[PDB]
């Protein structure tokens, strides 16, 4: 009962952190980002590993706090802080600054958050024009090795709410995920070796197991 | 130091052979589960 | 006790006391009719493509330490089947695979047979990636390696992790089936179509691979021979493709 | 066409094509009820008295003239049914003997495995005694002659007169089986409980014997192994004492 | 130049024996007609 | 899956998975009452006749051509069936022959064994004329050649040939068997009888002719026996010859 795939599967966990000014220099630190797939989390990626071909809705709650910067300036009087959290489907259009057109998308859903507040949280469901996710592909992307454009989910953009000259702050989002209805394909042997890097299966040579003293050897009983 | 039971294999008469055949040989070993079996308490695994 | 079995005009022997793997419990089939009702018309060859390709036999000996093939484009010059795979944009297919070993009862030895879905191989250099060349050479075997393995755009053959990071003695399970000197020669694999989507490209895609490792390797002794045959004989089971009118 | 048989916390493997050999027709059994009513209540173990029990196995070489044991205290040492045999002033039993071989096909011999009641044996001095060691030594086996034995207090063990002074060609007048390396490697003998009295002491009576003898001697070339192991596997039957309250 | 199908055989894996038996060995073949040959045109054979 | 055998006063042991060809689909018979109604009365031994009559082994060793026998006379010296060659005047009979060998897991070849009906004879020189010793010695053996013999009155016993001027592949033509070492070492062939006339003299015509042919020669190695023995066994089957009052 506890084995079954739901129950295995279906459990919520971090897998990003970031963090975002309202105030920069460098204008890319005045916004968060992040790719949806589960290949740089390294627990949930040996679960997942287990089975070739996967199904499921995602859940996604998002816990942010914020900080004025240590720079100079006290007494101040502030409002509570309102934040704008954007899905962009895939084949949506990018922002690259914090003041472009796409942050008004009207196909792009987007939440609107201040702080003080519970928690938000978005429910996005099986995206893909085929009828499966698959966690391992032997096959060119049309050329990368293991890499096929089926299992593009999205992303997600955080960004500060203000107006004009806004005062310096730093906020952190926590990104939380959970996948929920789900189904497995084809099992596989687990994963024997270290994880090296995130797109690929590449690995270095592993002992099979570890050593004892001979082929007879059991130790005293108690 | 386990308190569990264990398995051996002894030899009872030796290995007999014609003329013209390999001399040594290999035994292998086979697990499974059978269907009563219960797991609890779903944790993180010490591998990765 | 012997059966002799006729595809097209292929004829094979084989033994009625054969046993036969069907993988997940599925025989092949054809996507019914309307999974893409309106423009997506198949059509299906059922000429040539039903029929036994028999590939060269390999050679087993003392320090072997393993095969495996690529499917398809195993078949990418075989006769008609390979014709299909240049003129259709999309396809698919299952497949009957029989291997055999000829041998004497004064040989000894135990060999895994394993067809095993999406086998995507790691490289020999872990900030690196591999080669086509490197990973198949069509109707001629790759081979596995007893150390590990070196040079540039090389799959990490080493036969203990079977060059896809896990543990050797764990691939059954996959669709297997072990062929042990002392009881039997033969083994039978069905292989169904398994993709996530119902048809494909044939030639960007490697659907899946066969393997054929050593378990316990080849003993012989005063003058009998000192390699034993493997072969290869592949059907291929309801092939369809796009239509073309 | 392999059947796995388990008495108790013990599991052996036989084949399905075994042999049974019942010594006289009868089936062991328990002395029914009433044949000493009134103060001579019995009981019966039945916990781990029935289970396999598993002697070290000897080497058959090219001059093995034999082996006996004597039954029971080939088991005194054996964990439950050795316990009850020093608590308990009375007992009987029946026994399932399995003698099985580890052989090629490259090898030949062949050997007579019998049951013999009361097997009362002779001093290698005509005006002499046995001594109690010469007649067993528990779970090791003793050994026949090749040559007729000199010494105090030993049993006259020349194989030919089996020590009892009778032709050893005609011992298949007991419960017996043949062991031809060619045709078989194994045999099952049942034996009942045979005395003359319904119950008895277990320490200073030797029920039967059970004996191993070789007509054929062991033949191997080249480089085949030089020895043959024989394995012989005990499970008692309807075990019965004397109550205790 | 014939225009006429062909057989051939191939060594798939090698023979294996034990210790003690010949090294080489033979095939044969047989030749016969099914239930469905015909004949026409008695004419004189090329032998005598 | 041993069968024995007794008629008359000999018993002989076969296999019960025997394969029989019955010669050309007709069991022997006696020829039934009026073909000759008024004064030819036949008469039949059925006393020692029909019994199992053992000739010598023979002996296959690695260059052996092969051998062959003339029926009847290879029994005119064998008890009863050689006593009425001489009493009677004409006779007829069918026949039961058995072919065996004696052979191990580590030999090989391959035998055909075939009876033929009429087997004229030619000689070595091509303007001569054949001996009666040279067709026949009883109940020994004659022997093909390897290469084209010489010598006056001889039997042309080249191998290929067959001594009958025809190609020696083309025997099974006639009722043959086949002795693969590998698959059985035992043929058992049953002959009618067969002529231009219903009885016929016993001495100066030969009915018909058992030919044993190896078509792989006898090989083994190291220490196995050099030779094979081969064994021929024939029973007469429904002799009747003419009434003598």
């Amino acid at each position: 009962s506890e084995s079954s795939i739901e129950n295995f599967l279906c459990r919520s966990a971090c897998v990003y952190m970031g963090e975002y000014h309202t105030t920069n220099t460098d204008t890319s630190k005045l916004f968060a980002s992040w790719t949806i797939n589960a290949r740089r989390m390294v627990q949930m990626r040996r679960k997942l590993e287990l089975f070739t071909y996967v199904r499921f809705d995602m859940e996604v709650t998002f816990v942010i706090t914020s900080k004025q910067d240590q720079g100079t300036q006290l007494g101040q009087d502030m409002p509570p802080l309102t934040h704008q959290i954007m899905y962009i489907p895939p084949g949506g259009p990018i922002p690259k600054s914090v003041t472009d057109y796409t942050w008004q998308t009207s196909t792009n859903p987007s939440i609107f958050w201040t702080e003080g507040n519970a928690p938000p949280r978005m429910s996005i469901p099986f995206i893909s024009i085929g009828n499966a996710y698959s966690n391992f592909y032997d096959g060119w992307s049309h050329g990368v090795y293991g890499y096929n454009t089926l299992n593009h989910m999205g992303q997600i953009y955080v960004r500060h709410v203000n107006g004009s000259s806004p005062l310096p702050m730093t906020s952190t989002v926590r990104m939380y995920f959970k996948p929920k209805h789900v189904k497995v394909w084809v099992p596989r042997p687990p994963r024997l070796c270290q994880y090296k890097n995130a797109s690929t299966v590449n690995f270095t040579p592993t002992n099979i197991t570890e050593k004892r003293q001979s082929i007879n050897y059991i130790p005293e009983t108690v | 130091y386990t308190s569990a039971g264990n398995v051996t294999c002894w030899y009872q008469t030796g290995i007999v052979v014609p003329a013209g055949t390999p001399t040594s040989c290999s035994i292998m070993c086979f697990v499974s589960a059978c269907n009563d079996f219960s797991v609890r308490l779903l944790k993180d695994t010490p591998f990765i | 006790r012997v059966r002799s079995i006729t595809l097209g005009n292929s004829t094979i022997t084989t033994q009625e006391s054969a046993n036969v793997v069907v993988a997940y419990g599925r025989w092949p089939e054809y996507l019914k009719d309307n999974e893409a009702t309106a423009e997506d018309q198949p059509t299906q060859p059922d000429v040539a493509t039903c029929r036994f390709y028999t590939l060269e036999s390999v050679t087993w000996e003392r320090d072997s330490p393993g095969w495996w093939w690529k499917f398809p484009d195993a078949l990418k010059d075989m006769g008609l089947f390979g014709q299909n795979m240049y003129y259709h944009y999309l396809g698919r297919a299952g497949y009957t695979i029989h291997v055999q070993c000829n041998a004497s009862k004064f040989h000894q030895g135990c060999l895994m047979v394993v067809c095993v879905p999406e086998a995507e191989m790691g490289c020999s250099q872990v900030d690196g990636t591999v080669n086509e060349h490197s990973l198949s050479e069509g109707e001629t075997a790759k081979k596995f390696a007893s150390t590990s393995t070196n040079g540039t755009n090389t799959v990490q053959s080493i036969v203990t992790n079977a060059g896809m990071g896990v543990g050797v003695g764990n691939l059954t399970i996959f669709p297997h089936q072990w062929i042990n000197l002392r009881t039997n020669n033969c083994a039978t694999i069905v292989m169904p179509y398994i993709n996530n989507v119902p048809m494909d490209n044939m030639f960007r895609h490697h659907n899946f691979t066969l393997m054929i490792i050593p378990f316990v390797p080849l003993d012989y002794s005063s003058d009998s021979s000192t390699y034993v045959p493997i072969t290869v004989t592949v059907a291929p089971m309801c092939a369809e493709y796009n239509g073309l009118r």
